[PDB]
């Protein structure tokens, strides 16, 4: 399998900050109304984070383009989406994403997720598209295009569906699926995080913690990586895929990680309420120098 | 809830004509809404969602666009089947709230009646009531003229009208007139008659009969 | 091949209860969800409530809340509704509807549509209709395609069918609007445009149905 999309309009990205955004749990510890210093890679606040708005616009040919070039992958990537109609379904993670080298794919079908290393042959354009249409009954089918083979498939996982899923009451459009990913030691660690909103498009500058999610025992390499979209099929045309169709308005943001020195703050329970970033302003450098969120008058020293 | 301003609410175009309906929201919504069209006497359908996307089954002559809290509904060419009714829906966290409706129709060639007399039945009569039928069939425009001549001497206040819809021939209204009328001022006069007047009609058009017949 | 068979129409005192139901067949019941909706006569369409796929989270109208219980069965792959109303507006045609998610994509748009159901609330009961024949007058034409009909007058409620040559015949059949009598008993006219040189070789028998009433009468149209 293989399809090409023409879809070549070119438009330069945007920037955004992170403001206070992704801090997550560091250890499987507990602790009761303490300050803990830590140290290790996270997200700087006020950052420099790229947003990937590009697709077709609403009008008059406005700016059609396939929104999925591949980025290095580094440390660790923060990844954050604001989409409903589940446009964004996985990733695949590989160094050379070829017939070469074993590449880990991560892949939602709206039920039980399926999750596997392998080694497969990917398309230029890699996509799945799936459409709606009463052919035998009613309302059935899935599909697959990702890859035109798959060989020495060495693991297999299907647990559920994901946090992606089981909204809860009220709120609605949550919209702030918010994911870390790390690989520390031949484990491939992932991050979860929800959390309601009120604006159609941007981060709350309020504080939240993301929880550990799976720890895959993998010890593949990574160093590139690259989303998959949902696409969907107008079976109006008998091009299929490589013809005409149309979607949303999807998009989505990442963001890199450095090593970082951060003071969390644990409530009577145990959930992080707040963080102080170390290397921030000579303010957050005092109040790293001791552990406190307030300071009284003096002189103090530092680094 | 979120406010709904469709414009226009009724639009008149021949065929092969450019259509824009506007739909606005009182909220910035993005592309979250839906169009639904409804024929007369049927159950209402769905064409676009997401407020740009045309499904399977839909014919490619409807378009939209717009983004934000602006959108707008696009014909790019009329044919001779598009009259019907159109919805605009948001759909975001409120269970669900539909706008107040745009209905659409042609402006085409004038066209004239036919005018069809039918004198009331003797058992209503027996009854009490008599009910002559005045019918107008296949007249353009929207407007027309009934009068009624009873002996030379103009009836009134004892008439009731009924209008259809555009019919699927050429686009047309049917009339019906009832004139209602009692036993007591019906005997007292011998020739009754029917007039129409329309702009497709250059003089009244008199359907007259007598008593007893 | 997807059917939504629908029942549960009627008129009741205001205060009354109802039982609505439509039942689908042809698709996963369960698979999917359906959604409600009422119109009323002249006014748009308004959501009722709504059931999701696993009954997990249930929506009700906030102006109807703590009056209507939905509730669905895929032993048998139906829907039910206990209607209790005290208010007489709620008057008007239902729509039970499915959606395109597979489960729940992103809340309930509309994908498919029924029938409608007839509700009425008044104090009024059901009444007996009468027939009139509007009879062929070519008159001033001659021979050869003229219009004749039926009219139902004082009758109560909606609907009555109107069909010739013992309903073979339905092109070319124009029903009027159901004009409001001064007792609120409807009324409308079947007409029909037909060759006159059938009238004496076909028999033409207009037969009025009221299943409200379930009164049926075929009234005969001869030739003049
Ligand atoms: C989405 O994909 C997953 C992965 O294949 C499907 O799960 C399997 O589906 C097949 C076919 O229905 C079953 O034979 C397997 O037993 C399923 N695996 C399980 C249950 O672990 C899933 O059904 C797909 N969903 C849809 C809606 O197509
Ligand atoms: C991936 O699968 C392919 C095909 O099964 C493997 O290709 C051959 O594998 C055998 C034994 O693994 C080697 O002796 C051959 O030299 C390989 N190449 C050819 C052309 O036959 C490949 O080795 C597999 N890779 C991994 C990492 O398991
Ligand atoms: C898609 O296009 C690229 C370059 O134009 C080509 O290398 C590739 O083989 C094409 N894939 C197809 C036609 O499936
Ligand atoms: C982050 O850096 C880019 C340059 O790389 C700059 O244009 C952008 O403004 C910065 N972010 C913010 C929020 O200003
Ligand atoms: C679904 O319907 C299409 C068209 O009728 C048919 O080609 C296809 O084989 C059907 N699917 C299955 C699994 O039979
Ligand atoms: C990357 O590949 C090299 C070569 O096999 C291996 O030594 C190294 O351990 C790999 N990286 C990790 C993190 O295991
Ligand atoms: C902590 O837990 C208690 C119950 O143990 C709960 O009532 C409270 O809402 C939780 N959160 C805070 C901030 O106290």
């Amino acid at each position: 399998q293989c399809v090409n999309l023409t879809t070549r309009t070119q438009l330069p990205p945007a920037y955004t900050n992170s403001f206070t955004r992704g801090v997550y749990y560091p250890d499987k510890v507990f602790r009761s109304s303490v300050l803990h210093s830590t140290q290790d890679l996270f997200l700087p606040f006020f950052s420099n984070v790229t947003w990937f708005h590009a697709i077709h616009v609403s009008g008059t040919n406005g700016t059609k383009r396939f929104d999925n070039p591949v980025l290095p992958f580094n440390d660790g990537v923060y990844f954050a989406s604001t989409e409903k109609s589940n446009i964004i379904r996985g990733w695949i993670f590989g160094t050379t994403l070829d017939s070469k080298t074993q590449s880990l794919l991560i892949v939602n079908n709206a039920t039980n997720v399926v999750i596997k290393v392998c080694e497969f042959q990917f398309c230029n354009d890699p996509f799945l598209g799936v459409y709606y249409h009463k052919n035998n009954k009613s309302w059935m089918e899935s599909e697959f295009r990702v890859y035109s083979s798959a060989n020495n498939c060495t693991f297999e996982y299907v647990s559920q569906p994901f946090l992606m899923d089981l909204e809860g009451k009220q709120g609605n459009f949550k919209n702030l699926r918010e994911f870390v990913f790390k690989n520390i030691d031949g484990y491939f660690k992932i991050y979860s995080k929800h959390t309601p909103i009120n604006l159609v498009r941007d981060l709350p500058q309020g504080f939240s913690a993301l929880e550990p999610l799976v720890d895959l025992p993998i010890g593949i390499n990574i160093t590139r990586f690259q989303t998959l979209l949902a696409l969907h099929r107008s079976y109006l045309t008998p091009g299929d895929s490589s013809s005409g169709w149309t979607a949303g308005a999807a998009a989505y943001y990442v963001g890199y990680l450095q090593p970082r020195t951060f003071l969390l703050k644990y409530n009577e329970n145990g959930t992080i309420t707040d963080a102080v970033d170390c290397a921030l302003d000579p303010l957050s450098e005092t109040k790293c120098t001791l552990k406190s969120f307030t300071v009284e008058k003096g002189i103090y020293q530092t680094s | 809830a979120i406010r709904m301003t469709q414009s226009p609410s009724s639009l008149s175009a021949s065929v092969g004509d450019r259509v824009t309906i506007t739909c606005q929201a009182s909220q910035d919504i993005s592309n979250y809404l839906n169009w639904y069209q409804q024929k007369p006497g049927k159950a209402p359908k769905l064409l676009i969602y997401d407020a740009s996307n045309l499904e399977t089954g839909v014919p490619s002559r409807f378009s939209g666009s717009g983004s934000g809290t602006d959108f707008t509904f696009t014909i790019s060419s009329l044919q001779p089947e598009d009259i019907a009714t159109y919805y605009c829906q948001h759909h975001d966290s409120l269970p669900l709230t539909f706008g107040g409706g745009t209905k659409v129709e042609i402006k085409r060639t004038v066209a004239a009646p036919s005018v069809f007399i039918f004198p009331p039945s003797d058992e209503q009569l027996k009854s009490g009531t008599a009910s002559v039928v005045c019918l107008l069939n296949n007249f353009y425009p929207r407007e027309a003229k009934v009068q009624w001549k009873v002996d030379n001497a103009l009836q009134s206040g004892n008439s009731q009208e009924s209008v259809t819809e555009q019919d699927s021939k050429d686009s047309t209204y049917s009339l019906s007139s009832t004139l209602t009328l009692s036993k007591a001022d019906y005997e007292k006069h011998k020739v009754y008659a029917c007039e129409v007047t329309h702009q497709g009609l250059s003089s009244p058009v008199t359907k007259s009969f007598n008593r007893g017949e | 091949e997807v059917q939504l068979v629908e029942s549960g129409g009627g008129l009741v005192k205001p205060g009354g209860s109802l039982r609505l139901s439509c039942a689908a067949s042809g698709f996963s019941f369960s698979s999917y969800s359906m959604n409600w909706v009422r119109q009323a006569p002249g006014k748009g369409l308004e959501w009722v409530s709504s059931i999701s796929s696993n009954s997990n989270y249930i929506y009700y109208a906030d102006s109807m809340k703590g009056r209507f219980t939905i509730s669905r069965d895929n032993a048998k792959n139906s829907l039910y509704l206990q209607m209790n109303s005290l208010r007489a507006e709620d008057t008007a045609v239902y729509y039970c509807a499915s959606n395109r998610s597979p489960y729940d994509s992103s809340n309930y748009y509309f994908d498919y549509w029924g029938q409608g159901t007839r509700v009425t609330i008044s104090s009024a009961s059901t009444k007996g209709p009468s027939v009139f024949p509007l009879a062929p007058s070519s008159k001033s034409t001659s021979g050869g395609t003229a219009a004749l009909g039926c009219l139902v007058k004082d009758y109560f409620p909606e609907p009555v069918t109107v069909s010739w040559n013992s309903g073979a015949l339905t092109s070319g059949v124009h029903t009027f609007p159901a004009v409001l009598q001064s007792s609120g008993l409807y009324s409308l006219s079947s007409v029909v445009t037909v060759p006159s040189s059938s009238l004496g070789t076909q028999t033409y028998i207009c037969n009025v149905n009221h299943k409200p009433s379930n009164t049926k009468v075929d009234k005969r149209v001869e030739p003049k």
